[PDB]
């Protein structure tokens, strides 16, 4: 099931995801429902790491 | 054999190779033998001319003597007027060596600091006892028809075939031009100003 | 017949290393064994090979060089002053033997000229009427 | 042993760190407790590096 | 010998090194007392050029 | 001739280049006196082609 | 035709060019005047695009 | 024939450590056993050990010293004065066989001769007129 990285970003607006699963372009993403999903990087974009870190979302990556 | 003959004509061409001789258009150089290229033909030493030259393999050293004229500038320095008020002059000087041998055999060593050192000790001596009978007004307004043309003339013919010891002419140097760059105030008068 | 087939590729050696090519804005000075052999046009040419020197000058290019300074007036006035100086070598032997670096000799006496003329003329004068 | 990237960032700035070995798209790290564990950078962040050296905190690259 | 990146940091903001040779990857310092020694960038640093040039370092660069 | 870039920068901020043509990390480098010499960048530099250009100094691609 | 990346600058901020093909490094400009030429970019300037879009200059990628 | 053998490696040995370089600027004193007897230009040069010693001096170069001090004035002011010398050596033989260590010699009396000097003259003078 796969979630618009627009949609990701209003969503996390909202404060309502907690773990971000960073692996290159896509993202693991699991809201504070436990609910998972898949999201997508359209392109580079710095502002997502200060948008993540400034609301309390919590960010692992991947070996 | 045919590997004999191979053998004697590489080595007589490394011999060619170790004992050729270049001297460029711009320098002359003479040799450096450890014991006799000084007083070589009698009084005055060769000049070697540019060309082609043979050399012994070792027991000379290659060594060039710059044949053009060469700048030294005087970043600063420290005068006082005749009305005993401080001035600051940054000036260059032009020479360019007369005769080679004298030029070798007077200075300590081949390498033109020594020389340079000496045209500068004795340019600043010129100019400061000149300088000092002049007033800060007529050293900025027309300096170079009343000092440098005159410290130029002084220094070539050693005032104050002929030789002078005092004179550069002594020494293998010659002086072609004098000119002052830049003329300063201390720090006191300029922030007057 | 080896020493013929030595003979033909060392000479064939030797032409192929003797060319080179010239820029044509730029000409030559050639010297051989350092005795200043001739003046050399732009293109292709030969020369002997571990004989004669070919040394590059720009001269259909015009350079130019920048001098400012602060400078004293007749008035005890300082001034800040800035020229340029736009020049062209020729006659390439002289540019490339008379004096080391003629560059930095031209900027200094630039600065000499510049310091001689601006010591004759007043401050108001020169801020006023100084470019002819 | 591998630490999450925001629990990273945080004790970087609670200045609990001594070391940290970066290679590349890894971290090796280095508590001031002598703990030793490995972390992952999720996409490049100069603010990193930035916040590294604002804390005094040793960074050691390798050929 | 090999140099941690922060203690180049420190160093070059004390103002003894002279001149910095860059490779690529590696950085060949030269001291100010004629010390020579290596040293590796975590990762790309924009504000290393600016700071190096800031404080009038030599600054070498490789074919 | 091997020209180093910290002195190629002095040079151009006291705009005594002209032209610079930047093939790959090299440039060669054309004074106003109609010297040239090459130059290596260390690491890609995002202010020098806004230096290069406010210094009104000639700038050139090449294929 | 070729023409350098700094006249084509100061070209653009001239309002002359109309359309802009860019194909990686090299860039095909059409002049308003029905000028054809070419010119390469040195290194990477983010400046270009923001000033291409601000000049009302036509921006045309191609595959 | 080992006594040969042994006199020929000895003189062989002889040749091989009688030898000595002296660099351009500086000039060699030989002395034969405590007088002595010439004077070496710099060039390679051989000697006979332990029947010759040689010792080089620099010549060329030129030494400098400072001298300071606070001084008092014919007026009895207490001035701070400063002043570089510059010298060189000559006649190597008058420089190593005349005074123990003239270097010192030289900077005490530089400093003896500023002090007799700077008496001598008021405050005022030496403020304005110090430089000549």
């Amino acid at each position: 099931r796969k979630v618009d990285y627009s949609t990701f970003l209003q969503e996390v607006n909202n404060d309502q995801v907690r773990e971000a699963r960073i692996n290159g372009r896509e993202i693991n993403v699991t809201k504070k429902d436990s609910n998972r999903y898949t999201t997508y990087i359209p392109v580079q974009d710095p502002k997502l790491l200060d948008n993540l870190l400034t609301k309390n979302v919590k960010v692992v990556g991947e070996p | 054999m045919r590997k004999s003959v191979i053998a004697i004509i590489i080595i007589v061409l490394v011999v060619l190779y170790m004992s050729v001789f270049v001297v460029k258009e711009g320098e002359r150089g003479i040799t450096l033998r450890f014991g006799k290229v000084l007083r070589d033909d009698d009084n005055k030493p060769l000049v070697y001319e540019p060309g082609l030259h043979f050399k012994i393999p070792f027991i000379e050293t290659v060594k060039m003597l710059d044949a053009r004229i060469q700048t030294m500038d005087n970043q600063a320095d420290r005068f006082v007027t005749k009305e005993k008020k401080d001035l600051i002059v940054d000036s260059y000087i032009k020479w360019r060596i007369s005769d080679f041998s004298r030029y070798y055999l007077a200075t300590g060593g081949g390498d033109i600091s020594q020389a340079e050192v000496l045209l500068k000790r004795k340019f600043s001596d010129r100019l400061r006892s000149e300088i000092g009978r002049l007033d800060v007004k007529d050293i900025v307004t027309d300096s170079r028809g009343r000092l440098t043309l005159e410290v130029r003339d002084a220094l070539n013919s050693g005032s104050a075939p002929v030789i002078n010891p005092n004179s550069m002419a002594a020494l293998g140097i010659e002086v072609v031009d004098v000119r002052i760059k830049q003329i300063n105030l201390p720090t006191e008068v300029s922030e007057a100003i | 017949r080896v020493v013929t087939i030595a003979a033909a590729a060392i000479v064939i050696i030797w032409a192929a290393s003797g060319f080179y090519t010239i820029k044509e804005a730029e000409r030559g000075v050639v010297t051989r064994f350092g005795k200043f052999s001739h003046l050399v046009e732009p293109g292709l040419n030969w020369k002997p090979t571990f004989i004669d020197e070919v040394k590059p000058v720009n001269v259909e290019a015009v350079r130019e060089l920048a001098a400012s300074g602060v400078m004293l007036t007749s008035d005890e006035n300082v001034v800040r002053v800035e020229m340029n100086v736009q020049y062209r070598v020729t006659n390439p032997e002289k540019y490339l033997y008379s004096v080391t670096s003629p560059d930095d000799s031209l900027r200094q006496a630039t600065d000499s000229a510049l310091r001689g003329v601006i010591g004759k003329y007043t401050m108001d004068r020169i801020l006023t009427e100084g470019r002819t």
